[PDB]
């Protein structure tokens, strides 16, 4: 509805050349009022004179486990398996 | 359904000649329109999208420009290699369609 | 690297139906939206449908909707099409496509198949 | 100004990662349900090295990295790519983080030059 959302989450990392198990979810960061279509992208590196992963996100229900905290600490993905 | 043109519907040219090849859309698709070369046998080659940006790899003899319903073709200076037919496709509206094709001779 | 491989290609009778598929490798295949495109013997070229990266919504030509269906298998890295109530007008090579396009299909790169022919008789 | 500097893509799981915040309701010590743009558990997600093509934004983007030298900086997000349209720009540098909207002009091969 030509707002653009970010969310996003940082923890440390132990492991190598994947992503880690264990559930952690991400928490607003911006929402901007832009009104523009989005088709492509592209990574924006620094470069002198680390490695990336891009999943695609799908109409999915889902459900969520608030902790006591107010906290997501769960899910399900209601269209995995039976 | 927007339909798509192309004229003239074949050209004879030799090698040096400049070539143009006219395209038009049935209605207003911006700049958004793929030109395409085909010769016998194999599937077609994308030279241009958007109007007039140029595919990675592509001569800088050939060009392209053009808005709304209105496109042109160009090819600065045929080579012998540039035998073959163009397409135009528009990519504004589905279902997308393609032109007639415009075959270019060798003179 | 990239190859896209059309294959169910043969020859059939009017009234008759026809399961094509299109096996793709070296590329991010459940990344993008798919199209078909025909082109029958001494003639241009034919859009026939897209799928979108999802393999949701579909579309479809006058020419071929309500008899032709597009599907896909993002597991198997496979694109389908699924003909029916063929016609003689429908002879032409079929191939498989991703179309570059920064409206729907947000592809950057464009890529074809070898085409597979298919014959009603 | 500018400067001009495909391989097979490698792919992991992503077993249940990136799961968002779908309001900014509080609520807690409940099981709530949600229809959203969410990526599927177990999918297939591209893996990359820091190897940087244009690609397809879809329905929305899962986007995560590893690292320990700050080499990603932002991304740029539009249609054309080029200054027929308006894209959305997003930096980040040593103090601030950037964000524009412009009819840009984007480089070929665009990156940010560090002494
Ligand atoms: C943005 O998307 C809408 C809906 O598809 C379309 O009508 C409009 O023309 C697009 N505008 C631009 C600049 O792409
Ligand atoms: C909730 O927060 C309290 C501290 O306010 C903490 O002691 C408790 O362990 C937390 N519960 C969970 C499940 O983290
Ligand atoms: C992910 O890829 C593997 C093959 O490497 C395949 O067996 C599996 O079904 C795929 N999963 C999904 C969701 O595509
Ligand atoms: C990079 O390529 C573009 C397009 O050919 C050209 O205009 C530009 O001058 C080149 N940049 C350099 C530093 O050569
Ligand atoms: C980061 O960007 C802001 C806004 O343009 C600018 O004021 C600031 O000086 C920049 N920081 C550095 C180190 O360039």
């Amino acid at each position: 509805d030509g707002y653009f959302k970010i969310y996003s989450k940082h923890t440390p990392i132990n492991l190598v050349r994947d992503l880690p198990q264990g559930f952690s979810a991400l928490e607003p960061l911006v929402d901007l009022p832009i009104g523009i279509n989005i088709t492509r992208f592209q990574t924006l590196l620094a470069l002198h004179r680390a490695a990336y992963y891009v999943g695609y996100l799908q109409p999915r229900t889902f459900l969520l486990k608030y902790n006591e905290n107010g906290t997501i600490t769960d899910a399900v993905d209601c269209a995995l398996d039976p | 359904v927007i339909w798509m043109t192309q004229s003239p519907s074949s050209l004879s040219a030799s090698v040096g000649d400049r070539v143009t090849i006219t395209c038009q859309a049935s209605q207003d698709i911006r700049f958004y329109l793929n030109w395409y070369q085909q010769k016998p046998g194999k599937a077609p080659k994308l030279l241009i999208s958007d109007a007039s940006n140029m595919e990675t790899g592509v001569p800088s003899r050939f060009s392209g420009s053009g808005s709304g319903t209105d496109f042109t073709f160009t090819i600065s200076s045929l080579q012998p290699e540039d035998i073959a037919t163009y397409y135009c496709q528009q990519y504004d509206n589905l279902p997308f369609t393609f032109g007639p094709g415009t075959k270019v001779d060798f003179a | 690297e990239v190859q896209l491989v059309e294959s169910g290609g043969g020859v059939v009778q009017p009234g008759g139906s026809l399961r094509l598929s299109c096996a793709a490798s070296g590329f991010t295949f459940n990344s993008y939206g798919m199209h078909w495109v025909r082109q029958a013997p001494g003639k241009g070229l034919e859009w026939v449908a897209f799928i979108r990266y999802d393999g949701g919504n579909k579309y479809y030509a006058d020419s071929v909707k309500g008899r032709f269906t597009i599907s896909r298998d993002n597991s198997k890295n496979t694109l389908y099409l699924q003909m029916k109530s063929l016609r003689a007008e429908d002879t032409a090579v079929y191939y498989c496509a991703n179309l570059k396009d920064s409206r729907y299909s947000g592809s950057y790169y464009d890529y074809w198949g070898q085409g597979t022919l298919v014959t009603v008789s | 100004q500018c400067v001009n500097l495909q391989l097979p893509p490698a792919y992991t799981n992503s077993f249940t990662r990136g799961v968002y915040y779908p309001d900014k309701v509080f609520r807690s010590s409940v099981l709530h349900s949600t229809q959203d743009l969410f990526l599927p558990f177990f999918s297939n997600v591209t893996w990359f090295h820091a190897d940087n093509p244009v690609l397809p934004f879809n329905d929305g983007v899962y986007f995560a990295s590893i690292e320990k030298s700050n080499i990603i900086r932002g991304w740029i997000f539009g249609t054309t790519l080029d200054s027929k349209t308006q894209s959305l720009l997003i930096v980040n540098n040593a103090t601030n983080v950037v964000i524009k909207v412009c009819e840009f002009q984007f480089c070929n091969d665009p990156f940010l030059d560090v002494y």
